[PDB]
């Protein structure tokens, strides 16, 4: 995601959302989802950042950045 | 005399005297939900 808001979604996510292009019936009603898509995007960004930074130490204490080339070599 | 929607239901009506059309929106509906805690601790609730 890009800090230049509104850019909470990446370019690819924006392209997908535009590609998808995303009452009166008396008894029929549609309820909203519990998780808004902002929260889903935040979850995805957190997963991506964790797997891109922590490498094989994702989940434990760690809290330091493993070099990317090391993960690629592994 | 009047219009209809994609569901073939009345959507607009014109007034015969003042020949201007008027929208129709059904009166609001929806279910109610009661948010409650355990009766072990309180009997105070909130509704949505
Ligand atoms: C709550 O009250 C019910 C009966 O009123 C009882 O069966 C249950 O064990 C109680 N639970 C707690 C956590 O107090």
């Amino acid at each position: 995601p890009d800090p230049s808001k509104p850019s909470k979604r990446s370019a690819i996510e924006d392209l997908l959302f535009n590609k998808v292009t995303l009452q009166k019936f008396n008894g029929l009603t549609v309820l909203p989802p519990l998780l808004t898509d902002e929260m889903i995007a935040a979850y995805t960004s957190a997963l991506l950042a964790g797997t891109i930074t922590a490498g094989w130490t994702f989940g434990a204490g760690a809290a330091l950045q493993i070099p990317f080339a090391m993960q690629m070599a592994y | 005399q009047f219009g209809r929607d994609i569901a073939d239901t009345t959507d607009a009506v014109r007034d015969p005297q003042t020949l201007e059309i008027l929208d129709i929106t059904p009166c609001s509906f929806g279910g109610v939900s009661v948010i409650t805690p355990g009766t072990n601790t309180s009997n105070q609730v909130a509704v949505l």
